[PDB]
């Protein structure tokens, strides 16, 4: 009479509840969040690619995107209903989607050998991986005669509290959620079904706070966290503080970008770098937070004029990927990050966004705290800082192939 | 009784006389980085090294409040040979000044300069009210930096405001780079100024850019000539008009930022629905950058492009576009109900720094 947190392979008792369950979600949708639904079922493929990748336009294209009534609602209907308690699902993925950028087996072999499996495992055991959109999962592990797409099987403990729409599709009961949060996997164990080998991945969930393109509330947060930041500063602190911000920055981030602290030393410059990064420690991130950085080509080693950095062309993705997924890259300046994830002017044009799951108690400041800065929604990072480039995405922005990049702040 | 205006801009000050039609005095906004002691505008045209040239205005704003003293000591003594003392004095601003910013300025304009009352505007808005208007789009671009500026019944609207640190400070030193690459060489600071002269004597924006590639690759047309201070006469050819692309096209150097038209719609496009309209009809430049022969009709070209096509769509380049800003504040320094709006030294020994901000 109480679900489990696991149904595992028990199909029957799965239906029976979800559908039970169901039945009673579905009395509180309202007008809007049914129609949504009703929407979702005739298109889910299409309103799951846009549930991915709205945040990344100008707002005003945000606002008047065809598309955006639709995953608001959809969205709304979500979150409707929150678990009481933890609950497993099931999933099939890609292993594109870990970055293991082979096949595991192909469609017709039935053994995954002991070299692939342990690629595998090195390739994906270590990370935290960005998981966003309108997902279809399952509450049972599936067995004989259920589709079994992919050898990689994804079993994910979503928390209390998670935002979980069970639903009937004419015959089928089936379950909806929107990924808002970071995957990591534990383990990773062979099993068979129906004669054949497959991956399942223990996942679970990591938590970030993830304003997107909700610039306002990013913007309270930042207020409420880091407007009394400022007067925690030494006199001297803020004053190189307010240099770098006021246009110092270019002259400090030029200075360690040529590694000048050891190749030709400049006293007044270091004791600024001192001053800042100090000040970067008074009020540590002080939660798991994402923040969003435009990159230029310069920070990759490439130039508007590499043509390598032409994303029109797949050859030149899969060269990026190559050089950097699963890669570390190490920022020797300061690095400005917004906790929006819009499309601005002053960047409007960049191709790479460095999307970045900051750990709580990291070093950093909101620095748009401080009133009049030119930096948009601006959370400023340490010198020096290390990201953990764990995946590279590529969307459509007009006719320009970008690339966004879900990193990771490893200190 | 005579209020002074004075228009502080990254690379020129604007200087004179409320109720004047030009300002009076014109000079650069430097002075001097030391081994008598430092030379400010015009006469740091001397010494320039190892006594060397400084900004203390960058992209608008102010960043060295030392210099920036010695800038408006030598417009008020040296320049106007006027009394600081004797003499209401409107300042202009960058849009999006700090209020920080703001009241430095105004405290060091009654503590320093003992002035018996000052007003700081915003410079784009008088721009506007130059040419008539409280409701307005300016594209306002100088030396170091450009601003798209809407604006509705003579208030900033300061979330739709676009800044690009983008301006002809970047076009001279890119007109260096091409000029050099055809076989030239313009590196020095010396240089910079003669190429400074030939891009505001010879450029000028194409109406169709690949178009004028391929006239000027095809037919000698489009060359002009020019004589340098050493009586040398060099030839520019596509550089004529490359160079002031780059506002339309910052990738030209290196820059990833949006072009002006794109600024100027994205500007627009913040705005809400309502005002729009009046927008589009009401684009005002205003600048020395935007002098460029075409400017006008190309920015009117690429704004049609991304309107809807039901738009009515005007673009004002007043003649005298350079010195509009200032021009604005000799107008505002004399309107009669203007004149309420004055921070008297007794207003400010009472609020302190922070009066500056009344709601205009
Ligand atoms: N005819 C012209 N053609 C092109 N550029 C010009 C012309 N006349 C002046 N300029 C450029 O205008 C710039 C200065 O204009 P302006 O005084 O409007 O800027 P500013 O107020 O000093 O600086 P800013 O507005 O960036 O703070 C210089 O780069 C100058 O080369
Ligand atoms: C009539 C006039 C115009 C002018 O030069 O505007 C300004 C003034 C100038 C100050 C420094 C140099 C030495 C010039 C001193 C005297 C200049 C003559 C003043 O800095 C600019 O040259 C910069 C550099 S090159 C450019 O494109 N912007 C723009
Ligand atoms: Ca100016």
């Amino acid at each position: 009479i109480e679900r489990p947190e696991d149904f595992l392979k028990d199909k029957e008792n799965a239906i029976q509840w979800e559908k039970k369950e169901a039945e009673r979600v579905e009395k509180n949708l309202d007008t809007l969040e049914k129609e949504a639904l009703e929407l979702y079922k005739k298109d889910s493929e299409q309103i799951s690619n846009y549930s991915q990748t709205r945040q990344y336009f100008y707002d005003y294209q945000i606002e008047s995107n065809p598309r955006e009534k639709e995953y608001k609602n959809l969205r709304n209907a979500i979150s409707k209903n929150k678990i009481d308690k933890p609950i497993n699902v099931y999933y099939f993925e890609s292993p594109e989607k870990f970055a293991f950028n082979k096949e595991i087996r192909t469609e017709n072999q039935n053994e995954i050998s002991l070299e692939k499996f342990n690629e595998l495992k090195e390739t994906i055991q270590d990370k935290l991986f960005k998981q966003d959109g309108f997902k279809d999962v399952s509450l049972y592990e599936p067995g004989n005669g259920d589709e079994k797409p992919t050898p990689l099987l994804i079993h994910l403990k979503l928390p209390k509290n998670t935002g979980m729409l069970p639903y009937i599709n004419s015959n089928d009961v089936k379950t909806l959620i929107e990924q808002d949060y970071s995957i990591k996997i534990d383990k990773i164990v062979r099993i068979v079904i129906e004669g054949k080998q497959y991956i399942k991945a223990e996942a679970s969930i990591v938590n970030s706070l993830d304003f997107k393109d909700d610039v306002s509330k990013g913007d309270l947060w930042g207020k409420e966290n880091y407007s009394d930041w400022s007067n925690k500063l030494t006199p001297n602190e803020l004053a190189d503080v307010n240099d770098y911000m006021r246009g110092g920055y270019t002259a400090i981030n030029n200075y360690l970008i040529s590694n000048g602290p050891l190749n030709n030393p400049n006293p007044e410059l270091d004791s600024k770098v001192n001053n800042i990064e100090n000040a970067l420690k008074l009020t540590p991130i002080p939660s798991n937070l994402i923040v969003y950085r435009r990159s230029g080509p310069q920070e990759f080693g490439l130039t508007l004029t590499s043509p390598e950095y032409d994303f029109n062309k797949i050859e030149n993705i899969d060269a990026f990927k190559e050089k950097w997924e699963g890669k570390v890259i190490t920022y020797p300046n300061f690095i400005s990050t917004s906790i929006g994830s819009v499309n601005m002017s002053a960047f409007a044009k960049r191709k790479i966004i460095l999307r970045i799951n900051i750990p709580k108690d990291s070093p950093g400041a909101y620095l748009s705290a401080i009133p009049g800065y030119a930096g948009e929604y601006e959370v400023l990072l340490n010198h020096g800082s290390k990201f953990k480039i764990n995946k590279v995405d590529s969307y459509k922005d007009g006719t320009v192939t970008k690339l966004i990049l879900d990193a990771t702040l490893i200190n | 009784t005579t209020a002074l205006v004075c228009d502080n801009g990254s690379g020129l000050v604007k200087a004179g006389f409320a109720g004047d039609d030009a300002p009076r005095a014109v000079f650069p906004s430097i002075v001097g980085r030391p081994r008598k002691d430092s030379y400010v505008g015009d006469e740091a045209q001397s010494k320039r090294g190892i006594l060397t040239l400084k900004y203390p205005i960058e992209h608008g704003i102010i960043t060295n409040w030392d210099d920036m003293e010695k800038i408006w000591h030598h417009t008020f003594y040296n320049e106007l040979r006027v009394a600081p003392e004797e003499h209401p004095t409107l300042l202009t601003e960058a849009p999006l000044n700090p209020k920080a910013n703001r009241e430095k300025m105004t405290q060091i304009m009654f503590e320093t300069f003992n002035v018996p009352a000052m007003y700081v505007a915003i410079q784009a808005v008088l721009s506007l009210y130059a040419s008539g208007r409280t409701t307005g789009i300016v594209l306002d671009s100088g030396d170091g930096v450009t601003h798209n500026v809407p604006i509705y019944e003579g208030y900033a609207l300061p979330h739709a405001i676009m800044r690009l640190d983008l301006a002809g400070r970047d076009l001279t030193d890119y007109l260096m780079k091409i000029l050099t690459e055809r076989g030239y060489s313009f590196v020095t600071t010396a240089e910079r100024e003669i190429v400074r002269d030939i891009k505001e004597k010879l450029c000028y924006v194409a109406l169709d850019f690949e178009n004028e590639m391929a006239t000027a690759a095809s037919s000698s047309s489009l060359e002009k000539s020019y004589e340098l201070p050493d009586g040398q006469v060099i030839t520019i050819g596509n550089e004529r008009f490359r160079c002031p692309e780059t506002l339309f096209q910052p990738s030209f150097i290196g820059m990833e930022s949006a072009g002006i038209h794109e600024t100027t719609y994205n500007s627009i496009m913040k705005c809400d629905i309502d005002i729009r309209k009046d927008l589009y009809a009401n684009n005002v430049m205003s600048g020395g950058t935007t002098m460029y022969p075409g400017i006008a009709d190309r920015m009117q070209k690429e704004i049609t492009a991304l309107a809807p096509s039901t738009m009515k769509i005007k673009i004002i380049a007043p003649p005298e576009r350079k010195y509009s800003v200032w021009i604005g504040g000799s107008i505002l320094a004399s309107l009669s109900t203007f004149q309420q709006m004055w921070i008297t030294k007794q207003e400010y020994d009472e609020a302190g720094p922070s009066i500056v901000h009344r709601k205009c």
